[PDB]
C-alpha cells in the first residue's frame, strides 16, 4: 500500500558504470540530464551531494 | 570566556533523515541530577529555547 507516508519499501536500483572525459547522459540518484563529466578540483562538504 | 551567546556567525549541518510521518503539536525536556539521600530532586542548570 502507498497512500501519503513517503515509500520505505522499494525494489533495487539497476546502476552501472561510470563514463569520464566523453558525452554520456546521466542520472545520479534521480538526477538526469546529459553531458561531459570531468575531474573537479574544488570540494563539497561532506554531506553535500549536487 | 563571556557571559551570553557569542558575537558571531555559524551555519548548522544537517544530521538525520527520520522519514517520521507524526503530527506533532507540542515539547517537553528534561535531564536533572537526582541523588538517593533525599529523594527525587533536581540540578542547577538553564538551556535556551527559541
Amino acid at each position: 500500500e502507498l497512500l501519503h507516508a513517503p515509500a520505505t519499501v522499494c525494489g533495487p536500483k539497476k546502476s552501472t558504470n561510470l563514463v569520464k572525459n566523453k558525452c554520456v547522459n546521466f542520472n545520479f540518484n534521480g538526477l538526469t540530464g546529459t553531458g561531459v563529466l570531468t575531474e573537479s578540483n574544488k570540494k563539497f562538504l561532506p554531506f553535500q551531494q549536487f | 570566556l563571556v557571559r551570553d551567546l557569542p558575537q558571531g556567525f555559524s551555519a548548522l549541518e544537517p544530521l538525520v533523515d527520520l522519514p517520521i510521518g507524526i503530527n506533532i503539536t507540542r515539547f517537553q525536556t528534561l535531564l536533572a541530577l537526582h541523588n538517593s539521600s533525599s529523594g527525587w530532586t533536581a540540578g542547577a542548570a538553564a538551556y535556551y529555547v527559541g
